[PDB]
């Protein structure tokens, strides 16, 4: 008992009488009804004046702090942990969560306790970092003391050396293990360096010219009771350091072990009260005021539905004051809603690209839904290219449970929602192929024997042949390979294309006039449709109707001449006198009356709405139009002939010499060559011909179904309807 | 009607507007009557040490 | 913490709001319990502290670190004995007992921090070896404290 997507769904604008005091519970359930957007209210002035100002900026806040969570995890050797079960729960869940209440606080108050604590955590562990990192060169020591990288000793050695123009003692011995330097921010090998020399002015120069050279230097001490006792002082604070950097390290990694199995889930929960809030803005709740009021758009269909819920949540929350919603008069346009199904998302969505319905019009998506699969069939053709094509749709289609929980990324990107979409265009190229008959470019015979040229050949005679019937399905195998092959195939499929087109043509504007009767507006259907219909048909349906009695007449043996394969209308542009080669009795001759009565319709067209300042600057505007995109579109319909023939062609020529040379016939060579040729073969037709082709042929009837046929009745653009709802956040955003 | 319900709060809002009023008309005068009132208790207590005094 | 809460909150009531406020303010200035040296120095003679303002005494007011540090660490060394007394009786897992020893030590590492030249004190008290023991100690929170204080007094002493 719900709407479709015959149109737009029956809008609605109900009056929310949220009480004060549940207002958080309410806002937060109705959002998760997905189900309802809210209308922009008491937006006149700027963003930081706003009543909800303080929780919206600690709620951010905190959103700060888990992302400081999340970063520094990400730095650390550990992922999240509970993604599956926190998403399934908030993506298309029942009316019955666990709202949080006060538990916001909780968790306001519990990040802030974090990031004191881990920061203070942080601080003492690169503290003690620089400390251990201090003695560790201090522990492998043991006049010029100090440590150094082995690489740089000789330089060392030289520049001491060369700054006193004398000599001094020195003495070197290699690290056994590189010490990660913070200076050099890398394990690097270190030596240690040890000089001598008698002045103090030599020794402090050592200083400089060692601290310049990057050398860290070391009180070490002559006596050998002194040094031992320095080491031993060493040793005794080092075991303490080492003791408390195990105990240290070990609580943050099982801290950060424990939260982020949570961290997870609460990134997820936290995001709500940021849309929740900035909602609930919109519902102009002044403190002094009390029972707040508020408007956004629902489902007609739904009110009844979502009034159940909220009132079982009140229920649920023990709010004795009744929660009450009144529709009010809806003066302001509200927006179009399609409830579609997994089944036609991608049609409907793909053909609202172009622009929104208008409030209650005649979806175009629900037509599209076919006719863009099978106008870009009838431009894409081939059996087995389809047949690759229709797999590949396959693979996302079976694979719908797996793809939906997994990142669209480069790999598949909008191909995430076109798994059904590809599906249909592909059994319609199976068709396209059956009435085709071509499995690639190759022509297949399983149907009845077609035309039969002449059982006597010679060896290299040119060959008719004889209409010895009519192939009951598609084009008639024999035609491949013929000299005649290509104006018989072009012939036929522009006849295709134009009827069709024209077909589609009729489909489309018949949808004009279904919007405005389901709108009761008459005068516009008599301005537009009617004397629009007319001149159409007039023209080119009139050319419809020849081309179907030019094929159903046997020709020659009628005896009569037989036109010319698209002749006749243009032949009619000159004057009424028909030239010749009529095609029934007046046939040529009766048409002067549709062509006098579109020619008398089009100042009736130009005039009769305007009729009721610049209105009738845009009525002359809107006729010219009309039939500039009449002619041009109707022309434009030779785009499916035009890509079938190519596609045709292509497959010909890469059929012929990219495959099958049938070289090395019968030899295990020539297998080989085969082999490599038929890999290479594949790899051509699948990219190449699927990826661009199919693509483009996709494009072709895209735009097709934009402007020729959705322009001729989709004119309305209205508001989109995005209500208020999320599914999860896990996307990591920075 | 939408009219009416907009009519209605609007009414609900004032009768709360009016109740609060009263509530601190009330609040005022209570003080005030209270103050009189240990005034009034105060100068009886006086008027009694006085009688006590002249008693003794 | 929780009138801290309220007060952030957005009651629709102005009489309501306006007694969140005034309990706001009268805790804030029973706060001054914090700022009482002399009521650190009674929990001091108490044998048992709590997890009062006064634990954030040192932190709030680095004024009582002179007067920790007066008489020769004479602060010190009874926040010493009073975790020396703890642990020397066990009972760690006692809740009040464990309370009692996570604030001595908070407070401790906030004084040690506060004066290193008080590891000195610490450490001719066998409290530098003690609170390193300390730091395997059954509770979450009192192991924590203690690698906290460990870290504080063991960076402070690098220097």
């Amino acid at each position: 008992k719900e709407e479709a997507i015959f149109r737009s769904a029956e809008m609605a604008l109900v009056q929310f009488y949220i009480p004060q005091e549940i207002s958080r519970d309410s806002a937060y359930t109705l959002g998760q009804l997905g189900l309802v957007q809210f209308r922009d209210l008491n937006s006149k002035v700027r963003a930081f004046q706003r009543t909800f100002v303080n929780e919206i900026r600690r709620l951010d806040n905190v959103e700060r702090q888990y992302r400081y969570f999340y970063s520094l995890l990400k730095k650390h050797d550990i992922k999240l942990y509970e993604g599956d079960t926190d998403k399934y729960l908030d993506g298309s869940g029942e009316l019955y969560v666990p709202p949080s209440g006060s538990v916001i606080d909780d968790y306001v108050r519990n990040a802030s306790y974090l990031e004191e604590r881990l920061i203070q955590m942080e601080d003492a562990t690169d503290q003690i970092e620089v400390q251990k990192n201090d003695l560790e060169q201090y522990r492998f020591i043991l006049y010029v003391t100090g440590v150094i990288a082995r690489d740089k000793v000789a330089t060392l050695e030289q520049i001491l050396w060369r700054v006193l123009r004398g000599n001094l003692f020195f003495k070197t011995v290699e690290i056994e293990q590189p010490v990660y330097d913070v200076k050099t921010r890398e394990y690097k090998h270190k030596n240690a360096f040890i000089v001598f020399s008698h002045g103090d002015l030599i020794i402090k120069r050592i200083r400089k010219i060692a601290e310049s050279l990057d050398a860290n230097l070391y009180d070490v001490d002559s006596s050998n009771e002194g040094r031992s006792q320095q080491l031993a002082k060493v040793n005794k604070n080092l075991s303490d350091l080492y003791t408390v950097l195990k105990t240290t390290s070990t609580t943050l990694e099982s801290e950060l072990y424990a939260i982020a199995k949570e961290l997870d889930s609460w990134f997820q929960d936290v995001t709500r009260e940021k849309a929740i809030f900035e909602i609930l803005n919109k519902s102009n709740y002044d403190t002094n005021r009390k029972i707040l009021i508020a408007e956004g758009w629902i489902p007609r269909d739904e009110l009844a539905t979502l009034q159940a819920r909220l009132g079982e949540m009140i229920a649920r929350l023990g709010i004795d004051v009744p929660s009450i919603i009144q529709v009010l008069d809806t003066n302001h346009t509200p927006p179009t809603f399609h409830r579609t199904n997994k089944f036609t998302a991608g049609f409907q969505s793909i053909c609202d690209c172009y622009g929104i319905a208008q409030y209650r019009e005649i979806n175009a998506g629900l037509p599209t839904i076919v006719t863009f699969p099978f106008m870009f069939a009838i431009m894409f053709g081939d059996m087995g290219h389809g047949f690759l094509m229709t797999l590949a749709a396959l693979s996302l289609v079976l694979n719908e449970k797996k793809i939906n929980k997994m990142k669209r990324g480069e790999i598949f990107d909008m191909a995430f929602t076109g798994r059904y979409i590809i599906l249909l265009m592909g059994v319609f190229s199976m068709y396209t192929g059956f009435l085709y008959n071509d499995i690639f470019s190759k022509t297949m015979t399983i149907f009845k024997s077609g035309w039969k040229w002449p059982d006597h050949w010679k060896k290299g005679e040119s060959i008719t042949a004889t209409s010895v019937g009519t192939y009951p399905i598609g084009l008639d195998w024999a035609w491949h390979g013929t000299e005649n092959a290509l104006l018989f195939s072009n012939s036929y499929k522009m006849k295709l294309s134009i009827l069709m087109g024209f077909i589609h043509m009729t489909y489309s504007y018949f949808f004009s006039l279904a919007n405005h009767l389901y709108f009761n507006s008459m005068i516009d259907i008599i301005g537009n449709f009617i004397p629009g219909l007319l001149f159409m048909q007039g023209i080119f349906g009139y050319l419809s109707v020849c081309i179907v009695y030019k094929w159903a007449v046997d020709w020659v043996k009628d005896g009569k001449p037989a036109p010319g394969l698209l002749n006749m209308l243009i032949n009619m542009f000159l004057s009424p006198g028909t030239i010749d080669d009529e095609l029934y009795p007046h046939q040529a001759k009766v048409q002067v009356f549709l062509l006098l009565m579109a020619l008398v319709c089009i100042p009736w067209l130009l005039l009769v709405k305007p009729l009721h300042g610049d209105i009738m600057i845009h009525q002359v505007i809107h006729t010219i139009e009309f039939c500039l995109n009449c002619v041009s579109h109707t022309a434009s319909y030779l785009r499916l002939w035009a890509l079938s023939l190519a596609h045709a062609q292509l497959s010909s020529v890469l059929w012929t010499m990219t495959i099958q040379i049938a070289f090395g016939f019968r030899g295990f060579v020539g297998v080989f060559m085969t082999v490599a040729l038929f890999a290479m073969w594949f790899a051509l037709t699948c990219a190449v011909l699927v990826l661009m082709e199919g693509t483009s042929a996709m494009l072709h009837s895209l735009r097709l179904h934009w402007v020729e046929s959705m322009s001729k009745f989709f004119v309305g653009e209205g508001l989109p309807y995005e209500p208020f709802a999320f599914e999860y956040k896990d996307m990591e955003v920075a | 009607s939408q009219k009416n319900g907009i009519a209605t709060l609007l009414q609900a809002e004032k009768e709360a507007h009016e109740i609060v009023s009263k509530a601190r008309k009330y609040r005022q005068d209570k003080l005030k009557q209270a103050k009189t009132d240990a005034a009034k208790e105060i100068d009886s207590y006086k008027i009694q040490k006085d009688k006590e005094l002249k008693e003794f | 913490p929780t009138v801290q809460s309220l007060s952030e909150r957005k009651y629709s009531d102005e009489e309501l709001r306006q007694d969140i406020s005034n309990l706001k303010e009268i805790l804030e200035n029973e706060y001054q319990e914090l700022t009482s040296f002399d009521e650190y120095v009674a929990e001091l003679d108490s044998k048992l502290l709590c997890w009062s303002p006064p634990h954030v005494d040192n932190g709030f007011w680095s004024d009582n670190i002179d007067e920790f540090k007066k008489d020769n660490y004479k602060i010190f060394r009874q926040l010493i004995e009073l975790l020396q007394a703890k642990v020397r009786n066990g009972d760690v897992n006692a809740k009040q007992e464990k309370i009692i020893i996570q604030v001595a030590l908070n407070d401790i590492t906030h004084v040690v921090e506060l004066l290193p030249e008080s590891i000195d004190v610490l450490d001719k008290t066998g409290g530098k070896a003690d609170i390193m023991e300390l730091l395997n100690h059954s509770d979450s929170r009192v192991k924590y404290e203690a690698l906290k204080a460990t870290q504080a007094i063991i960076g402070y002493t690098f220097k």
